């Protein structure tokens, strides 16, 4: 919740 | 009495491991360039530093078998709590005790007690953090052993927060087996005596060292100042 940017390095 | 799995599970970390770390450590000279004169003027620099750092942590968390099959909240918990841990661990490998410092190629790239507390550090934080890495490098593991303890690190059931923690715990000592398995038939006597309780417990330590980091972190990152200086990574992660 609220991220952004460590959700997308997870692919 | 290594299963195949578990000579399957080791050969991935270390892959992941040597994909995630670069021991030329070559990337440095993107971070912006450290200052040692001047309060916090480290920070910019080992801000840059610890930021790659998490990147490289996620590519290495991602291939930890088993953690894929997490849902992403767990993944985000597990990396968020993890990921202090899980660096202080892995820079052990640019740790030497010739002097008590992260040595990472060169000078500049080598850094002390005084380049940390110019990061806005206390002495509180520092002296255990040596204390850990000086008591990590003593046991002196095997690169199979560093890179199941990593994983082991991330995918802890007790991490606040966590939901399925059945499935993260099951991840874990399918992990903890691999690991206790490789000490008895891999690592000969007597470095192998107790191995297995002490990496455990540098676990525990990780977590004293993870709750004192997160106290000094939100009072430097109280004053947006400070803030400032770090990267959007960093306050994703660290926290707002
Ligand atoms: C700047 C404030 C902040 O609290 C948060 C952004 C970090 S300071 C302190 C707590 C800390 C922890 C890891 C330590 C260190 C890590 C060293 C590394 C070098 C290398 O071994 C490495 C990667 C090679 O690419 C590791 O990921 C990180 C040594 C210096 C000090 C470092 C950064």
């Amino acid at each position: 919740k609220n991220h952004p940017m460590l959700m997308n390095l997870l692919k | 009495k290594l299963s195949e799995e578990q000579q399957h599970i080791i050969a991935i970390l270390l892959d992941a491991h040597h994909k995630t770390y670069d021991p030329t450590y070559a990337d440095f000279r993107d971070f912006r360039p450290p200052v040692r004169m001047s309060p916090l003027s480290m920070l910019p620099h080992l801000a840059d530093l610890v930021s790659y750092s998490i990147q490289k942590v996620i590519g290495f968390a991602k291939m930890i078998p088993g953690f894929r099959d997490l849902t992403s909240d767990d993944q985000i918990v597990l990396l968020k709590s993890s990921a202090i841990e899980v660096i202080m661990l892995r820079s052990n490998q640019s740790f030497t005790m010739d002097d008590m410092s992260w040595d990472c190629g060169s000078q500049d790239y080598k850094y002390d007690v005084t380049d940390v507390s110019k990061a806005g550090h206390t002495l509180e934080l520092i002296e255990p953090l040596i204390k850990f890495q000086v008591g990590l490098k003593k046991l002196n593991l095997h690169e199979e052993e560093h890179v199941l303890l990593m994983a082991i690190c991330i995918v802890s059931p007790d991490r606040p927060g966590v939901q399925d923690a059945k499935l993260v715990e099951a991840i874990q000592d399918r992990l903890s087996n691999t690991l206790q398995t490789y000490i008895r038939c891999r690592h000969p006597p007597p470095g192998s005596h107790q191995l297995y309780a002490k990496m455990i417990q540098k676990l525990a330590d990780l977590r004293s060292l993870n709750e004192e980091h997160s106290k000094q972190y939100r009072s430097l990152s109280f004053q947006p100042e400070n803030s400032m200086k770090l990267t959007p990574l960093v306050l994703e992660v660290f926290g707002n």
